[PDB]
DNA sequence: GCGACCTGCCCCTTTAAGAGCACCCCCCTCC
DNA sequence: GGAGGGGGGTGCTCTTAAAGGGGCAGGTCGC
């Protein structure tokens, strides 16, 4: 899986044993967030730790982590370290999700503004160097499908940036429900099949009498029948089974703030209040540093 | 302190109608036959006229867009007491009129009103009012008709 | 148990002029006259000033989770949370047997305000009047405790404990704990325009109460005699009764499933002063109006009689074992109140959706005129 | 503070007449007078046929850790334990921050029994007087909170949360909390023949706070003037007031050091009815016997003089906030002393060896004439 | 030749609003 | 003291019309 949890976990433990030594130099007694009155020290140990001690400590972690070697980690890399560390809890029995429970917020816009600034980096010899962290990545973190309303809103952004390809926040806010068009496929392989697929028409232009209108223009959306559990059009449907039935049909917006509390037979997942633009500016530097993402990218651009 | 009942019809030409106590026969006749008076609601484009002064206030309800009424069931905002406890009647699952030829179960008098004309009877019926002879059945029912629809405005 | 028959004195070798509710001085503002300064006491008692800690560079939830009950109190192990409540209400019902039951509910009804649907253990504080004679000390005490253990077995709960001290009014209450994830309650913090409050229980069941009492007293009785018939008492008391002696599982347990934004509880203070107590916890800038008020049958002519002891329409009258006032969207709120009048689990209760929410400064308050709402004595 | 000058109502505004004890009916006689009735009361509470279910093929700890206080109840996550305790005391001396703190400290107490040096949480039941003036709850409720409040600290935890209510007596406690690991609370099942009990205070709080109640009065002081003056009570009263007010945080932590076999608190029943209980849960089939009572000053000749009012002697007197009744071997138990009386952080006090453990039919009883060894205060 | 899609028109139901009576509340009253 | 009159404002039952969603039935384009 190409996924260490080992390494998040002594990345951390390095971290907290290296702040453990300057907080007592401080002589700045300050309590733990916790019941019990303690001089707050950041457990080595990542399961026995505190939500608000456990977010602190990622927040600092972005500007503190250090390579093997005592270089600063570079901000490919970081996702990656913090993928682990999400493992690693996932694992051990928290249901902590660092990147997109209110609690942990802080540490998102942290990492936001440590992830914008990545670009592709070119080697001396010529050829770029490619991204450290993988869409197989995310999908073992249980960072994308449908566990959770962040993480199946998450993975449909990801799929539109793929295939779709947008790759900004002003562009891609402009998806809706309505110009978002599902047409089940006119050929079916074989009579028994029958195909299904959902559409965008991303062409900007004039479009006068059907000028700079073509069906092979217009971006589509395949259909995974190897995996139904990544099939953007099962995670499509299941993201429609769930959002308010007033929504459907309106041009405003298209991603949802994901409801606070839900649960395992809820039928509505979803509000009627679209995310943010900090919060999808947030969520969509995150997707262009996977790997897959920047090939699709590289792939259209260049053509 | 109800006072024992009595019956008192208005003489007055025009009104036969009787009153439950003697008490009610000076407020009927006051307010609508000898109080007669003429306002205009104070809406930009109204236009409408209101004898009495009691009318006016119910009036400035429907200008305005005050919901003070909300539904048990389904939070939903109504104008009226009355209006919520028809709209009631959808949750409660209770179809209280009732057609007498075909039986055929409505909510609400509007519906029957479509209902009979399946069943005409508009034929039997002899009152009708004088703009576009709408024929209905009793007397009161033109008054309806000229007051939401043939208005009297300015 | 007394659920099959009425509580008859004479059926336990007590007299028949022996009642319950002796020991204790009712009034109809409940057991708290100076409802606002009790508020302030407990303010002081629960207001810390280390916990915010230069707010720990980031915004976090606090230990005292709302700042007015069940404080989740974050441990270290596994980084659970140790949700906590604790209730003492006196006896305001004859029957022993239903009155413990009345006090577990109303013990446990904080946690399900939070969300919480399990308890891990219960503690029980059993008081017993001085003026009690033995020979009643030792036939009322066991069915109070046989009844608390009973409501505490159908909560998935043990009584393990607890403590008994003497007093001049019996005192009853216990206290509720549950160690849970971070995912298993909801924190009442979160509440957004548009929202429409929900009501799971009935108001007016001090007024049921108070009157039932003065069914022995020749100078109040003809007071009230004019208004209200015995035999509607009769059947108010016994609503009030079994209503107050219910758990609000399957509530905590439907508001998962429709999105809950915010929930309290209706025990003590009334429904307008745990509304405007909620009102501040949100973090948005958000009011709620009342407009609807769910009184049992024929108690809103009593409380209106008596003058301003109770004054149901001013959302004052306080109440025990309570129902939950929960903040849901408009849809969710209208498949709420359908699912709980009959859940699949079966024995299902109705619920009123009693106001809507609205952008203000954290207030709550009640239309001039609430459309006063008479359930019915339904089976 | 605690050396600060004690309650005086003229520096608070209040009257000189003022009394905090005069708002609860203090009982010579008993903290709770039916106590074999209350005992079974309890029982009654914390009994449970169905905790058994079958033993499940083990001799593990049942539902409660013990049956008598301080329930282990075990958790479903990372088989953690739930330890809870609760207690209520009314006002027994004349200072609202020392009850505060005298509240605080008796419920930690049970805690410090089973060797648990930690508090996670704790609520607080405060309530008010109905005879009580209006000046006077808003003087001197908040100091109480204040005293509570600051023991908390003192303990290493928090006050959160609580509740309030109207008593026609003032009502203080609250209920501690604390999710341990196994490898964190001693279970007093143990104990084996050879060993010395061993208490960390000394007896005789109720006879202080009696007598000096009783100094006001002139028709009741008379009767023990011969015994004791208005001095020795003074000192006396003051020294019970410092004792009852002191954690056992140092008690328990002591205890994993030295090897504990059980321990347990000596509150309310006295010690007597507390060593029987501590008895009645040992696995081993031994008895205790106390061959030496360290009572406070002069307190052994008062209860003479009042008949059998108190009984110091026999065991049954109350007590409050008392020390723990440890069970130790007799090597360590001498060098248990030793480390409590010259702590190396400061605070030194006092501990005696008071019996032994002899194989006998799992009950405890006292000596015909225990000796009485005299404690005078700390300079 | 058969179907999908857009749109128009009618059917039946629900919401909105006026009419008037019975009622209460307050105030005043001269016998 | 007082029951009776005057003045005012209001809820409730009835009635009608207007708005609206659903469904039947055309004309146009595609296969
Ligand atoms: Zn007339
Ligand atoms: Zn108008
Ligand atoms: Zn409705
Ligand atoms: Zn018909
Ligand atoms: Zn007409």
């Amino acid at each position: 899986n190409s996924l260490k949890p080992e390494e998040g976990l002594e990345v951390w433990k390095n971290w907290a044993q290296t702040k453990n030594a300057e907080l007592e130099k401080d002589a700045q007694n300050r309590l733990a967030p916790i019941g019990r009155r303690q001089l707050l020290r950041f457990q080595e140990d990542l399961i026995s730790s505190a939500v608000a001690e456990l977010n602190y400590g990622l927040c600092l972690m972005t500007r503190e982590a250090r390579n093997g070697e005592g270089e600063p980690y570079d901000p490919d890399v970081l996702y990656y370290i913090f993928l682990c560390i999400q493992k690693y809890l996932f694992e051990n029995g928290r249901v902590d999700d660092i990147f997109s429970d209110l609690y942990y917020v802080r540490f998102t816009e942290w990492l936001h503004e440590v992830l914008k600034d990545v670009q592709p980096r070119v080697t001396p010899l010529g050829y770029v160097l490619p991204s450290h962290v993988t869409e197989e990545m995310l999908w073992e973190c249980k960072q994308l499908g449908a566990h959770s309303p962040s993480t199946l809103l998450t993975t449909l952004m990801f799929f539109n940036t793929k295939y779709f390809l947008l790759k900004t926040v002003d562009q891609h806010m402009k998806l809706a429900f309505s110009k978002v068009l599902r047409q089940t496929k006119k050929n079916p392989s074989n009579p028994k099949d029958k195909s299904t697929s959902i559409r965008y028409l991303k062409a900007l232009g004039i479009h006068q009498t059907g000028q700079k209108v073509t069906d092979d223009m217009y971006a589509e959306q395949t259909e995974n029948p190897e995996n139904p559990l990544r099939c953007p059009i099962k995670l499509y449907d299941f993201y429609l089974f769930k959002c308010p039935q007033s929504v459907k049909g309106r041009n405003d917006t298209f991603y949802l703030t994901p409801e606070p509390v839900v649960a395992p037979n809820s039928p509505i997942w979803y509000s009627v209040q679209p995310i943010s633009r900090e919060q999808m500016g947030q969520m969509l530097t995150r997707i262009l540093v996977i790997r897959e993402i920047q090939e699709a990218i590289a792939v259209a651009n260049a053509s | 302190k109800k006072p024992p009942i009595q019956y008192v019809r208005c003489e007055m030409e025009g009104c036969g109608t009787v009153l439950a106590h003697p008490r009610y026969l000076q407020h009927h006749i006051k307010y609508q036959h000898l109080l007669k008076k003429k306002y205009v609601c104070p809406h930009p484009s109204c236009g409408r006229l209101f004898r009495l002064q009691k009318q006016l206030l119910r009036h400035a309800k429907h200008h305005t867009d005050q919901r003070d009424y909300i539904c048990e069931y389904c939070a939903r905002a109504f104008k009226s007491s009355h209006n919520l406890a028809v709209h009631r009647m959808i949750h409660t699952g209770e179809k209280p009129l009732q057609c007498e030829i075909c039986g055929f179960t409505c909510r609400q008098k509007a519906s029957l009103n479509w209902h009979m004309k399946k069943h005409d009877a508009d034929s039997f019926y002899q009152f009708s009012c004088n703009i576009c002879g709408k024929k209905f059945e009793k007397k009161d029912s033109v008054v309806a008709h000229k007051a939401k629809s043939h208005p009297e405005v300015l | 148990m007394s659920t099959r028959e009425s509580f008859n004195p004479e059926s336990y070798e007590l007299d028949k002029s022996f009642r319950l509710t002796r020991f204790t001085e009712l009034k109809g503002t409940g057991c708290k006259v100076p409802q606002d300064v009790l508020q302030k006491l407990l303010e002081s008692l629960q207001e810390n000033h280390f916990q915010e800690d230069e707010q720990f560079l980031g915004a976090v939830m606090p230990r005292l989770g709302i700042g007015m009950d069940t404080c989740v109190i974050p441990l270290r192990h596994g980084g659970l949370s140790l949700v906590q409540t604790t209730d003492y209400i006196y006896p305001i019902v004859d029957d022993p047997y239903m009155m413990g039951r009345i006090a577990c509910a109303n013990v446990l009804s904080d946690l399900y305000a939070m969300g919480v649907t399990e308890c891990d253990n219960m503690l029980m504080l059993l008081g017993v009047s001085n003026k009690m004679t033995d020979r009643e000390r030792d036939k009322v005490m066991p069915l109070i405790i046989q009844g608390f253990k009973d409501a505490a077995e159908e909560a998935g709960t043990s009584v393990t404990g607890g403590q008994t001290v003497l007093n001049p009014w019996i005192v009853l209450g216990g206290v509720a704990t549950t160690v849970c994830q971070p995912n298993e309650f909801i924190m009442p913090d979160n509440a957004v325009p548009g929202d429409v409050l929900v009501l799971t229980k009935p108001l007016g069941t001090q007024v049921a109460v108070a009157v039932h009492q003065w069914l022995d007293i020749p100078e109040k009785w003809n007071k009230i005699k004019l208004v209200v018939t015995q035999e509607d008492v009769e059947l108010a008391y016994q609503e009030a009764m079994m209503n107050m002696a219910r758990l609000n599982r399957t509530a905590a347990g439907l508001m998962h499933t429709f999105n809950a934004h915010a929930a309290t509880d209706i025990t003590g203070f009334g429904i307008l002063g745990h509304a405007q107590n909620l009102a501040k916890q949100q973090r948005n800038e958000v009011s709620f109006v009342i407009h609807n008020l769910p009184v049992l049958a024929k108690m809103a002519a009593v409380s209106k009689a008596c003058g301003n002891m109770f004054g149901l329409m001013h959302g004052t009258c306080p109440e025990t074992s309570g129902g939950l006032l929960i903040c849901l969207p408009r849809e969710q709120a209208a498949r709420f109140c359908a699912e709980i009048k009959s859940p699949k689990y079966g024995e299902g209760h109705q619920a009123w959706i009693i106001g809507i929410v609205e952008k203000g400064n954290r207030t709550a308050r009640i239309i001039d005129k609430p459309r006063i709402i008479e359930v019915a004595p339904q089976v």
